[PDB]
């Protein structure tokens, strides 16, 4: 599975939210967080799109878009606000083990970067996704309604952080819709000097490797030597 | 580290049958080497048999060809010995001993000897019956005073079979304790005593109370011993 | 097999070493060990292999030999050592033990204390009167306990029993216990000990009346 | 497979007995052929073939490890036994051949006259 | 007076690294599933008792 | 070393089959398919040779003997000057005419064995 910010249709944690980075006090590294229970998430495109053919060369054809039939509205998707509370609060509970009893824990959403790091970039049935996730991480702690997320559409596609390789996506007719756990975050800290008693965390992602690390991390490979040489008080006849 | 529970004590017959469970924690089970050493009263140590779960095939002593037999149970974790046409001189005390071996190929197995043993279960071959014990107060007096100590016990009387055990204070009290071998009285029955010397000046703050228990007639007697009051 | 041990009894000071001898009828190789073995308590293994010491085990414990002849040295005597020590072949079914050797710490005379228990009131209501004669730490084992009842010698009416030697200070304890009917035991006023030991220059008389505190 | 690995090494001897993903495949295939070609050649060399268990005609080094066999099988694992003997494995492997050769061209000679 | 004794089916291994091949559940899709080995239906997994392992989550090839 | 008997005589470098022997298993791109090649070609001709042996009764050996007599017509010298005054590079040259004679005899004879002995 291919996403920012957000682990999706993953994995869960045994017992508890389980917080995992390379080294916690160097602000640098990303901090990976893996649930103990999922989190709905439902994404819908509401469009009839349309396609039409349109003939470029001698057996090639182009995918265009004709017209939306009906009126035309936003794709969204919608998280519920209960639950992410829930989430939240577990989070900062098992995050206050690495900074202290008193600290004051903040979340604010992301800053800079280019479109596919700064939102939640994902793919729901060959339409490429790319949602606001700045209502989901807006908060402070201190020691039936939902949330829409609005997205955006791209249809040039450029993965895997590469220059030189573009990919069209040829459009999708009908109505789309998907359903989909939230089982992880991937976060960055702030590098707060000069005696900070808060701390702030704000989404973060774009390489794949942290994506894969989440469900490889219990794994190893070994190598067998089943030959062996030791000493007795027996001789061969 | 590797620890061998053993069962209680046991009262029977001549000619009757016995049977004994050890189970081993800590180990492999399958791997690892049981065996039963019996002590009579005494007397010195005796191997019985011996026993490797994976190979299955016990080793037994000549004396025992016939009457003895070693099981085991994986599941368990269990080895059972089971003793057959039971005799005067069988009254003795039984223990579970285990240790390592290795293997160089071709049938041929290297020990170490018993390294853990069990606590010992007594098997007392008789045909009396079980009888709980009497607990009686040797109280503290002036009569037991002697530079500033005095001595305090409990007398336990007329039980059977073999053995008792006593305690102070629920296993608090162990410095000055002293407890006597049983002696067989004419009746039959078994007889001792167990006295502790304490500090003069605790008669009259510090409980004492002796725990007796007698598991082959499911005794337990706690009795508190006091100076005689005057 | 046959294990031959020698000494069967052995007494020495602290801070002694003495030796024990384990002699087989057959070559058994290097598969003997040695076990001690306290009063009550289940057998614990000392030395494996002949020469290898077990974990745990203070150094002062030593093995040699080979062939048919194996040593067991302690070269530091301690009053926890008084126990039996055996010597056990492992190398060829069935496995035989020695008979053993007891190790015996000799120490200083020390005269006994004596006391002296009258039966209880819940043993009377029974209709059996056991008095109780105590003799704590005294060396050497060998004392004399006789009964007295109205300055009469009592005999065949009496049990005796001694605990083994004590592991911190070396020392013996005997318990003599006479025990009488309820009758009897009323019919008299005084009930005496006489106690005779070596570390006592006169016997030691302990006695009380009946009915009195 | 592999459930002896925590006991002791006493213990253990008891117990003895084209596209992206079709290129990767072939290559394990081999690799394994390789593995057990590798294996049986190297236990054919020192007359130990057909066996789990063969006794040689070498002797102990005491400079390999000085230990009693009492603190080998009994208190040691076969992943700690690796660690110390791991220097002086390829000496005892050529003692091994050379060890077998004599003893094949002994065979010979017996088998002479 | 010993002897060199060979064992053949020892517990030993090392780190290490190789290929490992895809195996999926038994067709026009990114990832050729249709091209990996079936799955076996019961998987083994054998309990190592008292093994301690060290494991590093950033470092895995 | 390896080869480092390919100049002693018959009888010093029959004392070093040992050295060879383990000298024959192991020891996309333009690169990449010119060494996984090389690995089967390895396999299988180890394992062409071991089925050679083993169909003749000298599985898992270094040194076989054979119930087939040595024809004189294949060869006249004497021991003295086998073993002692020549080389295998020396002595392959002489013997490479009648080698397929030899494998054919070896074959059958071996054959013949294990049939009478199963019955
Ligand atoms: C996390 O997991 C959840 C659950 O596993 C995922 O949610 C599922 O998402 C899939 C993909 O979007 C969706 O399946 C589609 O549902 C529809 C009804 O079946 C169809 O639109 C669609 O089938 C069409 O597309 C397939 C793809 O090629 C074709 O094989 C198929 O024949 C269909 O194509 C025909 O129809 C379309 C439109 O009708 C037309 O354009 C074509 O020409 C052709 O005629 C899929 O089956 C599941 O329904 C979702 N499940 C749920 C419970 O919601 C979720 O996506 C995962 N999340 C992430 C981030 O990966
Ligand atoms: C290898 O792992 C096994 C399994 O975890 C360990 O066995 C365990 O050993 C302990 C003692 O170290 C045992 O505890 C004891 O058990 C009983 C019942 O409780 C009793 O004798 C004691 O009160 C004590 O609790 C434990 O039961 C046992 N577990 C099993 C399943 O056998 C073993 O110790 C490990 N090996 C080493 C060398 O550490
Ligand atoms: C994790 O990173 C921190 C920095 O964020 C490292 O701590 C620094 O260590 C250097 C020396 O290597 C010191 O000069 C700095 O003052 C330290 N910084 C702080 C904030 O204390 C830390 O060593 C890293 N951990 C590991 C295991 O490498
Ligand atoms: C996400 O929730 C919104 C808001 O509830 C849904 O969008 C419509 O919201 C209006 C009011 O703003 C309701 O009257 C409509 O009923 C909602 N739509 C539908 C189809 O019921 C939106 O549907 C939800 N998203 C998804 C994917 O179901
Ligand atoms: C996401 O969509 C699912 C359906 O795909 C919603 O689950 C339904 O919720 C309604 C309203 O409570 C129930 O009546 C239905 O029974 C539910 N259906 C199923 C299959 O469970 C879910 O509520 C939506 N979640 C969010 C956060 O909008
Ligand atoms: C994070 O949130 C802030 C504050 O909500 C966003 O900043 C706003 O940006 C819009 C344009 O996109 C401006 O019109 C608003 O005035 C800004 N608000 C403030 C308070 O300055 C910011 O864009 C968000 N960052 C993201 C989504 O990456
Ligand atoms: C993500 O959402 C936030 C909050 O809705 C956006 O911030 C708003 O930006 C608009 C202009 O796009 C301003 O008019 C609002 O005042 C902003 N809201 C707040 C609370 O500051 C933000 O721009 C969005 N990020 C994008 C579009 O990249
Ligand atoms: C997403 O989360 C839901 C909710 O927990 C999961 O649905 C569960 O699936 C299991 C396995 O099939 C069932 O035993 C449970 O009863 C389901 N729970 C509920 C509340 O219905 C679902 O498996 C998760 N994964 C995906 C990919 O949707
Ligand atoms: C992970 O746990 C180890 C101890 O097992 C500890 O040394 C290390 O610092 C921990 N890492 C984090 C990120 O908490
Ligand atoms: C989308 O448009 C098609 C073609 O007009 C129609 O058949 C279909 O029902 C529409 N789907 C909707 C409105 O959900
Ligand atoms: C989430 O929890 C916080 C902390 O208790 C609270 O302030 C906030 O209102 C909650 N949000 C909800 C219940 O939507
Ligand atoms: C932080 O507070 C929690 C509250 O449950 C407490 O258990 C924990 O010990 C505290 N951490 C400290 C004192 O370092
Ligand atoms: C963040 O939360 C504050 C406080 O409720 C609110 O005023 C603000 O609009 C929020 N920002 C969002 C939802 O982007
Ligand atoms: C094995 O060799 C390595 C490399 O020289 C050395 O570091 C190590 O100490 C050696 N071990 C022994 C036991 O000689
Ligand atoms: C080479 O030939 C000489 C002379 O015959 C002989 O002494 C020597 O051993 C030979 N060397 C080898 C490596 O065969």
């Amino acid at each position: 599975v291919v996403s920012t910010q957000l682990l999706l249709n993953g994995s869960l944690a045994e017992e508890e939210v389980m917080i995992r980075s390379e080294n916690i006090t160097n602000n640098a590294k990303n901090i990976l967080v893996q649930f103990n229970t999922p989190v709905q998430i439902n994404c819908t495109r509401p469009n009839n799109n349309t396609r039409k053919s349109i003939r470029i060369g001698p057996g090639q054809a182009f995918y265009a878009t004709g017209d939306i039939i009906g009126d035309i509205r936003q794709a969204h998707c919608n998280v519920s606000k209960a639950t992410w509370n829930e989430t939240l609060g577990k989070v900062v509970k098992q995050l206050r083990k690495h900074f202290g009893n008193n600290t004051i824990i903040r979340f604010a959403n992301s800053s800079g970067g280019d479109l596919e790091v700064t939102t939640h970039s994902f793919n729901c049935g060959g339409e490429f996704f790319y949602c606001n996730t700045s209502g989901l991480f807006n908060s402070t702690w201190i020691s039936n309604d939902s949330i829409t997320l609005p997205c955006r559409i791209k249809q040039i596609i450029n993965m895997w952080q590469r220059i030189g390789q573009a990919m069209y996506a040829p459009p999708i007719q009908g109505v789309i819709r998907c359903v989909s756990n939230i089982t992880g975050l991937i976060l960055t800290r702030d590098g707060g000097s000069t005696n900070s008693t808060t701390e702030t965390f704000r989404p973060g992602g774009g390489d794949m490797r942290d994506n894969w690390r989440s469900e490889l991390y219990k794994y190893k490979v070994v190598k067998i030597e089943p030959l062996g040489v030791a000493p007795t008080r027996c001789k061969r006849r | 580290e590797v620890q061998l529970v053993q069962s209680g004590a046991e009262l029977k017959k001549a000619g009757s049958s016995v049977k004994l469970s050890c189970q081993a924690y800590g180990v492999a089970f399958s791997t690892y080497s049981f065996h039963w050493v019996r002590q009579a009263p005494g007397q010195g140590l005796e191997w019985l048999g011996g026993f490797i779960p994976l190979v299955g095939k016990p080793n037994y002593t000549n004396k025992f060809r016939g009457r003895l037999t070693i099981t085991a149970d994986e599941s368990a974790r269990t080895t059972y010995m089971e003793l057959r046409s039971l005799r005067s001189d069988d009254t003795a005390i039984y223990y579970c001993a285990g240790g390592g071996a290795y293997s160089s190929g071709g049938g041929r197995f290297h020990y170490f000897g018993m390294a853990v043993w069990g606590q010992g279960s007594t098997v007392t071959v008789s045909s009396a019956s079980t009888k709980g014990p009497s607990v009686f107060p040797l109280a503290p007096s002036s009569k037991s005073t002697s530079g500033g100590t005095a001595a305090l016990g409990c007398l336990v009387k007329d039980y059977f079979p073999e053995p008792v055990t006593v305690s102070w204070n629920s296993g608090a009290l162990t410095s000055g304790v002293h407890t006597f071998p049983a002696v067989l009285q004419s009746s039959g029955l078994y007889s001792l005593s167990s006295v502790v010397t304490v500090p003069s000046s605790s008669l009259g703050t510090q409980t004492y109370i002796c725990n007796v228990n007698h598991k082959p007639s499911n005794t337990k007697v706690d009795k508190r011993v006091e100076p005689k009051s005057c | 097999i046959q294990l031959t041990q020698s000494p069967s009894t052995l007494s020495a000071p602290v801070g002694a070493g003495v030796t024990i001898t384990c002699q087989a009828s057959q070559s058994i190789s290097n598969g003997l060990a040695w076990y001690q073995q306290k009063p009550g308590r289940a057998p614990k293994m000392l030395i494996t292999e002949g020469s290898s010491l077990k974990s745990g085990v203070p150094d002062r414990f030593r093995g040699s030999g080979s062939g048919t002849h194996f040593i067991l040295t302690i070269s530091d005597l301690q009053p926890d050592d008084s126990a039996t020590y055996f010597c056990q072949q492992y190398n060829t079914f069935p496995w035989t033990f020695g008979r053993g050797t007891k190790v015996e710490i000799k120490r200083t005379v020390a005269a006994p204390s004596v006391f002296i228990f009258p039966p209880s009131d819940e043993q009377l209501k029974s209709g059996t009167a056991s008095v109780v004669c105590l003799l704590n730490n005294f060396y050497p084992r060998e004392a004399k306990v006789q009964w007295k009842v109205d300055n009469a010698l009592q005999s065949g009416n009496s049990q005796e029993s001694v605990t083994e030697q004590d592991s911190k200070d070396s020392t013996y304890s005997l318990s003599s216990t006479l025990t009488l009917s309820k009758a009897d035991y009323e019919k008299h006023k005084v009930y005496a000990c006489e106690v005779t030991h070596q570390g006592l220059s006169s016997p030691v008389t302990k006695s009380f009346n009946r009915g009195e505190c | 497979f592999l459930g002896a690995a925590g006991s002791t090494m006493g213990a253990a001897s008891m117990t003895l007995t084209l596209t992206v993903w079709g290129i990767k495949q072939l290559q394990a295939r081999v690799l394994a052929v390789e593995r057990y070609l590798r294996d049986q050649q190297l236990l054919g060399i020192w007359g130990c073939s057909g066996k789990l268990i063969c006794c040689t005609n070498v002797p102990w080094n005491s400079s390999w490890s000085n230990r009693n066999l009492s603190e080998i099988w009994d208190n040691m694992t076969w992943l700690q036994w690796d660690k110390e003997i791991s220097n002086y494995t390829q000496i005892i492997y050529g003692l091994l051949e050379e060890s077998q050769n004599q003893q094949e061209k002994n065979e010979q000679d017996l088998l002479a006259l | 007076n010993l002897w060199v004794t060979v064992y053949y089916g020892v517990p030993v291994w090392k780190d290490a690294e190789t290929t490992l091949f895809c195996a999926s559940d038994a067709k026009h899709n990114v990832w050729a599933t249709h091209a990996c080995v079936p799955t076996d239906p019961n998987p083994q997994e054998i309990h190592l008792e008292n093994v301690t392992e060290e494991f590093n989550m950033w470092k895995n090839n």
